[PDB]
């Protein structure tokens, strides 16, 4: 089973810079992993699916990338629009399932 | 019975054009599967190889 | 005007049985898939339920396995869920979802949310 390591536990950070998370799947998933960012008691959206897809409704200055138990989300310019916890996601076959990481805040 | 399968390598974007009475590049002059066909399309990641 | 708002949230005891529903608005109920995800409060999102666009198939996560009943009647283009068994951990916010693919049988997308009902037990 499939259990997704994310670092940095938390990032701090002034606007405008570039910013890169880090989620270290436990094992080979070839090229399906889902990002989702959740603000403070909104509901989650779909950034970035097939972990290097813009999904539809994302600005170009989201990017990701990775594959195998490798994978890495960047943002160009941070903005309060931005500000929020995201997430690693992908489907399973043994127990047919989804895991997801335990979630990495932003900080001004 | 007569379970008929195939294998292909294809591009990417083109995948889609390969379903029952659909036209491009491929169905018509690499592929045709005929009209009102009742089967099954599987398809997946192979840059990794 | 393409949602879904879910319907029958409510409160009700331990050892008891709740039925949900989700009603569908602005597509073609009977093209999509539907699955219903719960997210417990102040958690992460957790995989309920999921119907085929031609209800020929359901699997359900562990945490339900045997426990919950998804179903969709096109007579009114409405899904329903029954429950059974509920305890203490399912209290949560029932979204309702739409599956992200037309006709696509992988089922690995939620394209769509319903705005969320709380239970809580």
């Amino acid at each position: 089973e499939i259990v997704l390591t994310q670092s940095p536990a938390t990032l701090s950070l002034s606007p405008g810079e570039r910013a890169t998370l880090s989620c270290r799947a436990s094992q080979s998933v070839s090229t399906y992993l889902a990002w989702y960012q959740q603000k403070f008691g909104q509901a989650p959206r779909l950034l970035i699916y097939d972990a290097s897809n813009r999904a539809t409704g994302i600005p170009a200055r989201f990017s990701g990338s990775g594959s195998g138990t490798d994978f890495t989300l960047t943002i160009s310019s941070l903005e309060p629009e931005d500000f929020a916890v995201y997430y690693c996601q992908c489907r399973s076959n043994w127990p047919p399932g989804i895991t997801f990481g335990q979630g990495t805040r932003l900080e001004i | 019975t007569n379970v008929y399968a195939d294998s292909f390598v294809i591009r990417g974007d083109e995948v889609r054009q390969i379903a029952p009475g659909q036209t491009g590049k491929i169905a018509d002059y690499n592929y045709k599967l005929p009209d009102d066909f009742t089967g099954c399309v599987i398809a997946w990641n192979s840059n990794n190889l | 005007q393409v949602q879904l708002v879910e319907s029958g949230g409510g409160v009700v005891q331990p050892g008891r049985s709740l039925r949900l529903s989700c009603a569908a608005s602005g597509f073609t109920f009977s093209s999509y898939g539907m699955h219903w995800v719960r997210q417990a409060p102040g958690k992460g999102l957790e995989w309920v339920a999921v119907i085929w666009y031609d209800g020929t198939n359901t699997y359900y996560a562990d945490s339900v396995k045997g426990r919950f009943t998804i179903s969709r009647d096109n007579s009114k283009n409405t899904l329903y869920l029954q429950m059974n068994s509920l305890r203490a951990e399912d209290t949560a916010v029932y979204y309702c979802a739409r599956d992200l693919a037309y006709r696509d049988y992988v089922w690995r997308y939620f394209d769509l949310w319903g705005r969320g009902t709380l239970v809580t037990v």
